């Protein structure tokens, strides 16, 4: 079910994209690579999820 | 952000409407009402309106 969220969101095709270019890149550190993918998970979480106070 | 339960008001019925009386050349201007059938009443009535206030 989260891989179903993960693929309509995009984010699949973000860790794809991430996975590939590390390859690419001769597998250094994913430190900085994965920090930005999270980021974008994250955000595209809140947005989809509606967060917001029981009052709001 | 917004509920599911917020995001479909009367005035998108009343658009609709317009589109309707512009395609058949009536001047009719149809207002939406969905109100209780009688007052404390769980049945809904959705009336069509004409600009007498008359039931369509």
């Amino acid at each position: 079910a989260a891989g179903g969220w993960l693929e309509r969101q995009g984010i699949f095709g973000l860790v794809s994209d991430a996975v590939n270019a590390w390859r690419e890149d001769g597998q250094q550190s994913i430190d900085g690579i994965f920090d930005q993918v999270e980021s974008r998970f994250v955000a595209a979480w809140e947005d989809d999820a509606g967060l917001m106070t029981y009052g709001e | 952000q917004h509920l599911v339960q917020t995001e479909v008001p009367r005035k998108l019925l009343e658009e609709w409407l317009a589109m309707w009386s512009g395609h058949y050349q009536l001047k009719d201007k149809l207002r939406v009402q969905l109100r209780p059938q009688r007052a404390g009443s769980e049945v809904l009535e959705l009336g069509i309106h004409g600009e007498s206030d008359d039931k369509l």
